[PDB]
């Protein structure tokens, strides 16, 4: 990775048309109206800093029947939206995580009637070393994660 | 500081 490791491209799918890359260099990559947010993306609905991604070192006790990658790195959606993200088919109220796999789409705004729908398309096109670059290991079954205080602290220094 | 609710 020279510079860019995760590619959120807002795809044309969602209101939004543009192609926005997380650098492996910046952890945690911000998003939101906001221009702080490492990701520029500014809709009324989502708060100045909607959500957040961040990565985070891969591990695990024993490899025991399961076989892990030792010990890697993997990215985690964080979503500090008051109105709730949506990634693929989990939901994302304000203070959750999920794992990010390449190709990896979110919905940071969906309205029924206003018709705003916005949606970001994750590409990893580069592998820091990566336990998989992101394909979904096994053992949990996308699930959504809840954030602590170490979180929120890091939207703090945003 | 903000009031969002999409319902």
């Amino acid at each position: 990775g020279n510079g860019r490791f995760l590619t959120l491209k807002p795809l044309p799918d969602s209101i939004i048309q543009e192609s926005l890359e997380i650098q492996q260099g910046v952890n945690p990559f911000f998003i939101g109206r906001s221009e702080d947010c490492n990701c520029k993306i500014e809709d009324n609905r989502l708060s100045r800093v909607h959500c957040f991604i961040f990565k985070k070192r891969h591990a695990v006790g024993k490899s025991m029947y399961e076989s892990p990658a030792q010990g890697l790195d993997d990215i985690w959606y964080c979503h500090t939206g008051t109105n709730v993200s949506y990634l693929n088919n989990n939901r994302m109220i304000q203070g959750t995580k999920f794992l990010l796999q390449d190709g990896d789409e979110i919905k940071i705004i969906w309205d029924k009637n206003n018709k705003f729908v916005i949606g970001f398309k994750v590409e990893i096109n580069d592998t820091t070393g990566l336990f998989n670059e992101g394909l979904g290991m096994l053992q949990e079954q996308r699930v959504v994660l809840k954030q602590t205080a170490e979180e929120k602290d890091l939207v703090k220094k945003l | 500081e903000d009031i969002y609710y999409l319902d």
